[PDB]
């Protein structure tokens, strides 16, 4: 129902002011809360009633809410500010979280992902299964969105995506796997794996082009 | 500021009026007040009259005066104000109610148990505000 | 202390039932609107259910309607979540939280969750020790003409961890990337291992992946051969 919309990621250099937005229909008519979540740990409340701050939370954190947009502003961003941020509001009998935003505070040169899409193998196909394999390598920041398409329209059915992990190069890797029925693989003209990193898209596509 | 101060759970403990007591209820539930964005108060109460549970919901629209609110499409002014007694408030109200002008007052507390101290203060205020001076206390249950 | 502690997670079979507990310290549990919030690995927060301080008012996510009821025992300072008919979509970390803006002495139309427990993990899978299925990811016929080329092994539907993957009985290590496993909604793991090799060798050098799965005593050595097919033109 009521949807709160967050850019998936944001990155800034230490000292830079980070902005983080959350959109929803007439969101300015509600009270928005914000939560911070560092890896392996419980969310922490950083803003409530749009602008108010619990004690324990530094002044560099502040909030506003106008029209359809609530904004979390982090001035003079610190390294430890690196976390996932979530907006929340109350609609009707429902509490709603936005999808979250990975703020990275840059500690590395940025590195674009290389993307490798393998089609299903004949041996897999002979066993009546079908996996498209999409390998994402050597990227920083370590935050990626993956969208699988079929002929050009989206597909959320049989998708499994790992969480970014750190490699030796201190750069990140993820995997995504699209499980489909040999029938669907034959039926469509092409499948695409679409990775998006720092607001830019790499898309490899694949078709049944085997003898 | 004060909309958040009077937000939460209250017991409606005493009521009086300048006119007569119409379907004046057997038992009331706790009165819940929710502070809404922009400064309005959503008051909800259930009451038992003649075997029926009437749920009541009144929005208190904020004016520019501290403690002054409108309801019932601006026909009824409601004045909110603390008791001298800890954990008590008084709601004074005038304007039309349901066809007839009925100047009214209400006594709120955080705790159900009647304070003879709060009730005096109520009796003072009410009489000064003009009243039948017939302080009516109210029976209390948690559900209806 | 002023804290929330959850317990009662663990691994269950699809369709089954589980009760989660939330031991409060530092306040009275019936004075506050209390909620459950979950998050599946690598995903965002999903609100599940709520009970107001009135103890009677209850709201759930369209996702769990029917299947779940929330409750509390003030005398044990414990909030409860009863979960039925569990499906894989219910796998997650589960948190109790306190809405400090829903309080007998402060009620604002703006939920704000100051308290959070550390979480209790719930896993709904029938997964049991299973050996992997190993499939060659053969190099593209376009990357076969020149440059380097990418080939691999897809190691699929195994349980549990770990899986070892080497190439050519360990003799080939350059340009090797064995990607971390994925853990599917099925509760099984699949991993892929990829090598970048010169296309010139494709014809001469044969590429075998060495997959070991100690838990299932399964070891597979998969030849990954280039398949050659001229298809679409214009
Ligand atoms: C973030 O928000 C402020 C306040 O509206 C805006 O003026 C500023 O441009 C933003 N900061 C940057 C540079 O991202």
């Amino acid at each position: 129902s009521y949807e709160l919309t967050q850019p998936p990621s944001v990155s800034v250099s230490p000292g830079q002011t980070a902005n983080i937005t959350c959109s929803g229909d007439k969101l300015g008519d509600k009270f928005t809360s914000w939560y911070q979540q560092r890896p392996g740990q419980s969310p922490v409340l950083v803003i409530y009633q749009d602008i108010e701050r619990p004690s324990g939370i530094p002044e560099r954190f502040s909030g506003s809410n106008s029209g359809n947009t609530a904004t979390l502003t982090i001035s003079g961003t610190q390294a430890l500010d690196e976390a996932d941020y979530y907006c929340q509001a109350w609609d009707t009998s429902t509490v709603v979280f936005g999808g979250g935003t990975r703020l990275t505070v840059l500690g590395q040169p940025k590195a674009n992902p290389t993307v490798t899409l393998f089609p299903p193998s004949s041996e897999e196909l002979q066993a009546n299964k079908a996996t498209l394999v999409c390998l994402i390598s050597d990227f920083y920041p370590g935050a990626v969105t993956v969208a699988w398409k079929a002929d050009g329209s989206p597909v959320k059915a049989g998708v499994e995506t790992t969480k970014p992990s750190k490699q030796s190069n201190n750069k990140y890797a993820a995997s995504s796997y699209l499980s489909l029925t040999p029938e669907q693989w034959k039926s469509h003209r092409s499948y695409s794996c679409q990775v998006t990193h720092e607001g830019s898209t790499v898309e490899k596509t694949v078709a049944p082009t085997e003898c | 500021g004060d909309t958040v101060a009077v937000s939460g759970k209250w017991y409606l403990k005493a009521m009086t009026a300048d006119q007569e007591v119409p379907e004046k209820p057997d038992s009331v539930t706790p009165m819940i007040l929710k502070a809404q964005k922009g400064g309005n108060l959503e008051a909800k109460i259930t009451m038992l009259t003649n075997g029926q549970c009437q749920n009541i919901t009144v929005v208190l629209h904020k004016t520019s005066e501290p403690g002054k609110y409108t309801a019932y499409e601006g026909q009824r002014v409601v004045f909110i104000q603390p008791s001298p007694v800890r954990d008590h408030y008084i709601l004074y109200s005038e304007g039309e109610l349901h066809g007839r002008q009925i100047r009214m007052a209400k006594l709120l507390g955080r705790d159900p148990e009647q304070s003879q101290e709060a009730l005096e203060d109520f009796r003072e205020f009410s009489r000064a505000k003009g009243l039948n001076q017939e302080i009516l206390e109210l029976a209390q249950s948690e559900t209806c | 202390q002023v804290q929330l502690v959850e317990s009662g997670g663990g691994v269950v079979q699809p369709g089954s039932s589980l009760r989660l507990s939330c031991a409060v310290s530092g306040f009275t549990v019936r004075s506050y609107g209390m909620h459950w919030v979950r998050q599946a690995p690598g995903k965002g927060l999903e609100w599940v259910a709520l009970i107001l301080f009135d103890g009677t008012t209850k709201h759930y996510a369209d996702s769990v309607k029917g299947r779940f009821t929330i409750s509390r025992d003030n005398s044990k300072d414990t909030l409860y979540l009863q979960m039925t008919s569990l499906g894989a979509e219910d796998t997650a970390m589960y948190y109790c939280v306190r809405d400090f803006n829903q309080f007998v002495k402060r009620f604002v139309d703006g939920p704000a969750f100051d308290l959070w427990g550390q979480g209790t993990r719930v896993t709904v899978s029938s997964a049991s020790t299973k050996g992997p299925s190993v499939f060659p990811l053969a190099p593209s016929s376009k990357s076969t003409s020149g440059g380097t080329a990418a080939l691999g092994c897809l190691v699929k539907d195994y349980f549990p961890e770990p899986v070892t993957v080497s190439w050519n009985s360990g003799a080939l290590t350059s340009g090797v990337h064995t990607f971390p496993a994925v853990l599917q909604s099925s509760g099984l793991y699949s991993l892929s291992s990829v090598v970048t090799v010169p296309s010139s060798s494709l014809g001469t050098q044969t590429y075998i992946c060495n997959v070991n799965h100690k838990p299932s005593n399964t070891k597979v050595d998969k030849k990954v051969e280039p398949k050659s097919c001229h298809h679409h033109h214009h």
